[PDB]
């Protein structure tokens, strides 16, 4: 638990990429499609993809993004708190 | 190859001139147009023009296809990092 880099520490970027993006779009889609909860009000859709990207309209994925820094130390990021362009 | 036509034969282009002739209409020149019609000589001529770029394109596809595989190799393994190194 040494390499875990404490919160006020954080040096890395406070947005997120595309690449994270579409990682955590596609894990929740299979979560959806593999019947979990849905946190969020449905209205008439049916489509794993589409409610995964209203999920993160509200900002409600209960996911934690953790980066690899080269050394072997990580920061752990939650999806809440990442800014997301629109 | 950069120049005009060169000397085929001895001290001529064609075996229809005269030695040591060094005209333009005899060196590869074509003063008519498509629409008017090329006369023999200058159609050999620009036959071998043509035949230049061909055989340009015909090899130079497999060298070029040797550098690029070069190339992406050398550099495949290069990744920008969190550090923004």
């Amino acid at each position: 638990k040494e390499k875990a880099i404490p919160k006020d520490q954080r040096a890395t970027t406070p947005y997120m990429t595309k690449y994270e993006r579409a990682r955590i779009l596609g894990t929740r889609a299979l979560q959806i499609s593999m019947n979990a909860p849905v946190f969020v009000d449905l209205e008439g859709e049916t489509d794993p993809l589409r409610i995964a990207m209203k999920e993160l309209a509200e900002k409600k994925i209960p996911l934690v993004i953790r980066r690899y820094l080269p050394d072997g130390s990580f920061e752990d990021w939650s999806v809440e708190e990442l800014i997301v362009d629109l | 190859e950069g120049k005009r036509i060169a000397f085929g034969f001895v001290d001529r282009t064609l075996p229809h001139f005269s030695k040591d002739d060094y005209s333009p209409e005899s060196k590869g020149f074509v003063e008519n147009s498509y629409l008017r019609g090329l006369t023999p000589q200058e159609f050999f001529f620009h036959a071998m023009g043509g035949r230049e770029g061909l055989i340009d394109t015909a090899v130079k596809t497999a060298e070029t296809g040797y550098i690029q595989r070069r190339l992406v190799k050398a550099l495949e393994d290069i990744m920008v990092h969190y550090d923004n190194t």
